[PDB]
């Protein structure tokens, strides 16, 4: 809707799903822990910002 | 299986290897010149540090520091990890504590006779 | 301007969203899943950078330099260190439309200083 | 992905040999083989039950 | 599979040179000074007996039909 | 909808619709002279 | 995670096992463990992709590799003590497995292949009035090896159109010779 | 032809080259070059038919129009040229090169698919690669354009 | 005299490391059994010295030809270490390098 969002095609589910759901589900419900996981640079905005459709769509 | 013919045969070889020898195994076309008749403790080296517990890695007829290499032991619990240097004196020289490293067998003509000293434990040592 | 990152919260460690406190006529950062809040400091929300001028010097790193395909050249010295030879290479990153630009790197090791001609 | 997007990465090329994997005789019989070897053991599963069914002892090589 | 009986292009006959071409060669004659020997000064009997491979020696390692 | 968001919002409308100059669906125009 | 920004990822059959501190380093040690024949085999490919700060080893089956001459400094490791043993191959038995023993062949699939740079010709390792890599890690064998079975029997295929070696690569299969030896039975 | 070539790259490489309307810096510099070495194909392929004698048998079939053309006659005895794959040089199929031959961001004229030989000279091996490739394209237009114009 | 006599010897030809004595010799070992018996038979041993170069092992009536390599990462300094004096006395001889493996 406003940006860009990930989502991600899992095996035996005909439905895209939210990556941020995906990693909830896998243990990791921080939104620091996630994106610890995938961003490992914290100074690079550019990556955040392009991360936080996602975010933003699973709270 | 049996003795009698171990004994027999292990005799072999220290017969047969003393005869008369003019040919090769698969093309008897190559003729022979000469024969190489055959505890130890090697110090192994790194070769970027190029370690020289003697002196030929030197250039050395001889040892211009020391005498005799007296290998002493490094401490009490450690036989095969001794402390080898080639300094004749109590001097502060290059201190190769030869750690414990633990077939690279090793033999010499000794004059023309039949031995062995396979070697015991590769030891290697660095620049304590 | 510069960009502005994400900050979280320091009870549930999920991202503070802005927000506007009337009452003070102030920027906050507000949790919508705990019941934090935080005096900003930037007083900017969001940045786009359209025409994309992105100093490429950043995105470079020293290692390149072990680069055994890299180009390597002795005209273009190191202003950090003095060493001659220099790896170069250009930008080869898409959204760069003049990317015959070359950026070169010291191959002294732990120097690694990186410029642009 | 970012990365991509970002532009901070190539695309990768579904046609570079170092993306391929050339699929030999031994692992295309294996295929074959893991497939097989589960209808096997399927048919002894039914083989087997409908004897212990009966509460009695089968034999494995019929 | 065996040496033919004439050259293709003129019709030489090349088939009795094929044993004396081999006996030349390993009294450790060229190519070039073996054929000269024989006699093949045209170069396409030199073809006939330089690019001949006698097969039938590879043929006569399995034993035949009858005993 | 809050008002920041309101505003990127129009942001990101504004920056794809809002035609300052031009006819819609041309993309590129080059000017040239024929030599044929 | 706050570590894994300099780090380097070390995947290996694509899986992310660990992070390194020094890749390079790391490299070489792989290196001289495959060129070896220690706990690494001949066939392992190790693509360290430097910009990237990915390591990646693969072991699985189904990579096309070839042969390499491994390049010193600036001078192959194929000395000519290795082609004297090559040359009494049938007395000594030194075979090709001992030349890939020595460190002096390499297989490079085509993924490390992207990280090698190679030298056509030995001579391209000289030094020439403008050096063009001077860096160099590997050398083709022979350039020839680039064609297959059929397209090897081409004479001067280097002085033909290319579609004509396509044409005879596929015609030296239906020309006649004789198919085995043992067609009598 | 082939230093007029390194002198585009120098200038490119210095951001003193300057995009023409219509075309990216990229497509610019592209386009430099192949006019460099499409003027060095067509200056060498006049150089070989002038050289050409009234009895040479290439001139003869290209003169009756039985067979050939000038074009032939240059790749025979001039230099084979450009190599182009899908109407581009040869692309960086491996990462920023088009060979493992060759250093990583090189525009120049043998990196990109130039073959500096004729057919009677020989091609080099990376010329011969680069060769195949645009033999191929050619191949893969004339098995797959069949079933589009037939229907 | 001091010249280097290094080989190394795989684990099916493991000769003695003293010489063969019938007071330090007994019956132990027995296609299976065969290859089990050759390790205290056969393994004293003559490195001849051909014109070729080379060099054979001769420990019997079967000549396994050998091969000199000389190594550059294993430049251990070999030693005929007796336990005598202080603690091994290492005499100097020949450091090892270069390694002959043996081979059927
Ligand atoms: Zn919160
Ligand atoms: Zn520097
Ligand atoms: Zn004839």
């Amino acid at each position: 809707a406003i940006g860009q969002r990930i989502v991600a095609t899992l095996p035996y589910i005909k439905q895209e799903v939210p990556i941020i759901i995906v990693f909830r589900a896998l243990g990791f419900v921080s939104d620091r822990d996630i994106l610890e996981h995938i961003i490992y640079d914290f100074e690079d905005p550019e990556m955040m910002e392009m991360v936080k459709p996602s975010l933003d769509e699973a709270f | 299986k049996d003795r009698d013919s171990q004994i027999t045969a292990i005799e072999k070889t220290f017969e047969d290897a003393q005869k008369s020898i003019s040919q090769h195994y698969s093309k008897p076309r190559v003729t022979p010149v000469e024969v190489m008749p055959v505890s130890q403790a090697m110090i192994r080296g790194m070769m970027d540090e190029e370690g020289n517990q003697f002196v030929a890695y030197f250039l050395p007829v001889e040892e211009t520091l020391k005498k005799r290499k007296r290998d002493q032991e490094e401490e009490m619990d450690y036989a095969p990890d001794d402390v080898y240097d080639y300094k004749i004196a109590r001097e502060y020289n290059w201190n190769v504590k030869n750690k414990a490293s633990k077939f690279f067998i090793f033999r010499e003509g000794d004059g023309v006779y039949y031995n062995e000293l396979e070697t015991r434990v590769r030891l290697s040592k660095r620049r304590a | 301007p510069g960009f502005v990152g994400i900050r979280f919260c320091q009870e549930c460690n999920n991202m503070l969203y802005p927000k506007e406190d009337k009452e003070n006529r102030i920027l906050l950062y507000a949790c919508r899943n705990c019941d934090y809040q935080q005096e900003a400091d930037n007083s900017c929300i969001y940045v786009n950078k359209i025409t994309h001028e992105v100093d490429e010097l950043t995105q470079i790193i020293a290692d390149v330099s072990q680069d055994p395909t890299l180009p390597r050249t002795e005209d273009h010295p190191c202003q950090k260190c003095g060493h001659k030879e220099a790896v170069f290479f250009q930008s080869h990153s898409a959204r760069a439309e003049d990317a015959m630009r070359l950026y070169y790197v010291c191959t002294a090791p732990h120097c690694g200083h990186r410029w642009t001609e | 992905l970012l990365l991509a997007a970002l532009g901070r990465r190539e695309l990768d090329d579904r046609d570079h040999y170092g993306n391929k994997r050339l699929d030999l005789a031994g692992p295309l019989l294996a295929f074959l083989f893991r497939g097989m070897f589960k209808n096997l053991l399927k048919e002894v599963r039914i083989y087997a039950q409908k004897f212990i069914d009966r509460g009695k002892d089968f034999n494995l090589e019929l | 599979m065996i040496i033919p009986v004439r050259c293709f292009t003129c019709g030489k006959i090349v088939g009795n040179k094929w044993e004396a071409y081999l006996g030349l060669l390993q009294a450790e004659y060229t190519e070039g000074d073996a054929l000269d020997a024989l006699g093949l000064k045209r170069y396409c009997c030199r073809r006939m007996l330089l690019a001949h491979v006698d097969l039938i020696e590879k043929l006569l390692n399995y034993a035949p039909l009858e005993k | 909808m809050d008002d920041d968001v309101f505003l990127r919002c129009i942001e990101s409308n504004m920056l794809t619709d809002m035609t300052l100059q031009g006819i819609e669906q041309i993309s590129k125009v080059y000017m040239h002279l024929p030599q044929t | 995670p706050a570590a894994i920004a300099d780090a380097t990822k070390i995947f290996v059959n694509g899986c992310w096992v660990g992070i390194h501190k020094d890749p390079e380093q790391l490299m070489n040690t792989l290196r001289k463990l495959r060129r070896q024949m220690d706990i690494i085999v001949s066939e392992v490919s190790m693509i360290r992709d430097i910009r990237e700060r990915e390591i990646r080893i693969y072991t699985d089956a189904g990579r096309i590799c070839r042969p390499l001459l491994i390049v010193e400094k600036q001078k192959l490791l194929l000395k000519k003590r290795h082609i004297d043993q090559l040359k009494e191959r049938e007395y000594n038995n030194y075979s090709w497995q001992d030349l890939v023993a020595s460190g002096v062949v390499e297989y490079i699939d085509t993924l490390e292949e992207e990280t090698v740079m190679l030298a056509m010709t030995p001579d391209d390792l000289q030094e020439k009035e403008v050096a063009y890599c001077s860096t160099y890690t590997h050398c083709e064998i022979h350039p020839s090896m680039i064609l297959g079975v059929c397209a090897s029997i081409i004479p001067f295929p280097d002085h033909n159109q290319s579609p004509r070696n396509t044409y005879q690569s596929a015609m030296g299969k239906q020309a006649m010779g004789v198919y085995i030896t043992n067609f009598h039975v | 032809a082939k230093q007029d070539v390194i002198e585009v790259i120098e200038k490119a490489h210095n951001n003193e080259l300057e995009p023409t309307p219509g075309n990216t810096l990229r497509q610019t510099f592209e386009n430099q070059v192949n006019r460099i070495l499409n003027d060095a194909r067509d200056k060498t392929g006049s150089s070989a038919q002038k050289s050409l004698s009234e009895y040479n048998n290439f001139k003869s079939m290209v003169v009756s129009g039985a067979k050939g053309s000038k074009i032939n006659i240059s790749q025979v005895i001039a230099v084979v040229g450009q190599q182009n794959v899908e109407g581009k040089r040869i692309p960086f199929g491996f990462k920023h090169r088009t060979l493992p031959h060759f250093i990583k961001d090189d525009y120049g004229p043998e990196s990109r698919g130039f073959v500096e030989n004729s057919y009677l000279a020989g091609l080099t091996p990376t010329e011969f690669f680069f060769h195949a490739m645009g033999g191929r394209e050619g191949l893969i237009d004339t098995a797959v354009k069949t079933a589009e114009t037939g229907y | 005299g001091n010249d280097l006599y290094f080989v190394k010897l795989p684990n099916f030809l493991s000769v003695e490391p003293r010489p063969f004595d019938p007071q330090y010799y007994e019956d132990e070992f027995e296609e299976e059994g065969r290859t089990r018996l050759k390790l205290k038979v056969e393994n004293n041993a003559r490195i001849v010295k051909w014109s070729d170069g080379s060099m054979s092992l001769h420990l019997g009536n079967e000549v396994f030809d050998v091969y000199k390599a000389p190594l550059q990462g294993d430049h251990n300094h070999l030693f005929i270490r007796q336990g005598t004096g202080l603690q091994g006395q290492a005499v100097f001889k020949t450091k090892l390098t270069f390694r002959p493996h043996s081979t059927d």
